[PDB]
């Protein structure tokens, strides 16, 4: 045959892959976490947006840190032999490098690491997913007025903020970075490679959104979104 | 707005 | 005039920005902290593959943590007004969040602050890009055989290597990470937007090295670099 | 090879 390139992820395998959604609302009242109001209008959004990127979707509901590791652990040892990529979403709290179980925390690197090169070898080579709503600390944004591959290779965490950082969610519309997220792969999934999406995603999720409270702590802030990359090719969601 |  | 698009960063300004590579090789001996054979290549690439993208290039050698956050302050206080971009490059050895002066280490965020949208007027809205060839940890990676902006908005910082993990250097060709990266940058600036640059560098980094040691310990290790990007608009280096 |  003629020339060929390989910059890109093979995304036409029979199969686009799991979308794994972890829809944190409701903890156990032990842990002092508050109830995520919201958060059912983001996990809604990612269904319907994934499902129409052809993800097979799955939908969990208050899970305890037992059964996120043991989630993440199952379908680590599935067979993706016929699956293009791996999407896990986790909307709940979080510290920076943790997310919250209904009763007690996950470490983020603990999830991921079930499906490294090594250890979910139907999955080497290929995309995995990780997209993350939750807080990664205190801070807030003030704004200004205008052979072998790495067994870390091919993971992106697609971070609703920036290190440090409280992240936002609004009760009635959903968190800022869902919310953008989903609208920005409506919109461009068919168009453009997902890092220029994601780059979207900050824009919209800076530019368009600033908090309103009336603790003037907490009054007037703003959130920027970080894209962490080991990918190793270009990711389109559609394929020629 | 709340944060998470 | 017709339809206009604001995708991509002004990357038109008088001048593309300067370029402040702080190349640190000897380290004082209280430190215990080895000498860095092989960061001069780096050093030297850097600066020819920036100048040839006609950034403003400014080699630092063997400062002390001092003299970096006095650097850094004294930059971040330049008019940037007729500027497209800021980059620092900073080649020593590293942590989790830190990079060592000759004499003792600085906080990666306390060096990124000085550039804050609030902070640097002059480099608001535009993009602050820092290059960092550092170890973040001890972790090796076995591989496996195949109104207002954020503050903290337009940031990226290119990390040799993930989060937690060594970062390879060779005492001859000098870093695995700024090699690839200056090659890539030579061959596809003209060419590609920057994530899409990173990525070819992630794929270089990931499948052409790979350590060679008499320690069994560091003997066939692997290494893939980390983007994190809180860019809000596509980056190409050159114009139309 | 080193590392950093």
């Amino acid at each position: 045959s003629g020339i060929s390139l390989d910059n890109s992820y093979k995304m036409d395998y029979p199969e686009m892959g799991l979308c794994i959604i972890i829809n944190n609302k409701n903890f156990h009242k032990s842990t002092g976490m508050t109830s995520r109001s919201g958060t059912d209008v983001d996990a809604a959004n990612l269904r319907e947006t994934f499902r129409n990127l052809k993800y097979e979707v799955r939908n969990k509901n208050d899970l305890t840190r037992e059964e996120i590791v043991e989630l993440m652990r199952d379908v680590s040892k599935e067979d993706h032999s016929k699956r293009s990529s791996f999407v896990c979403v986790l909307l709940s709290h979080g510290e920076e490098g943790i997310i919250f179980g209904t009763n007690g925390p996950v470490d983020l690197k603990k999830i991921t690491n079930f499906f490294r090169g090594d250890r979910c070898r139907s999955l080497t080579g290929k995309p995995k997913l990780f997209i993350i709503q939750a807080c990664r600390g205190t801070e807030l944004d003030c704004g200004i007025e205008t052979h072998k591959i790495p067994v870390e290779a091919d993971f992106l965490a697609a971070y609703s903020t920036a290190p440090g950082y409280y992240s936002w969610r609004n009760s009635k519309d959903g968190s800022w970075f869902i919310q953008s997220l989903c609208a920005m792969l409506k919109q461009y999934a068919d168009k453009l490679e997902f890092m220029h999406i994601l780059t979207r995603v900050n824009r919209k999720v800076a530019t368009e959104f600033e908090s309103f409270s009336f603790d003037a702590t907490f009054h007037a802030k703003k959130q920027i979104p970080c894209i962490h990359s080991m990918l190793t090719k270009e990711l389109y969601f559609y394929h020629h | 707005d709340e944060v998470d």
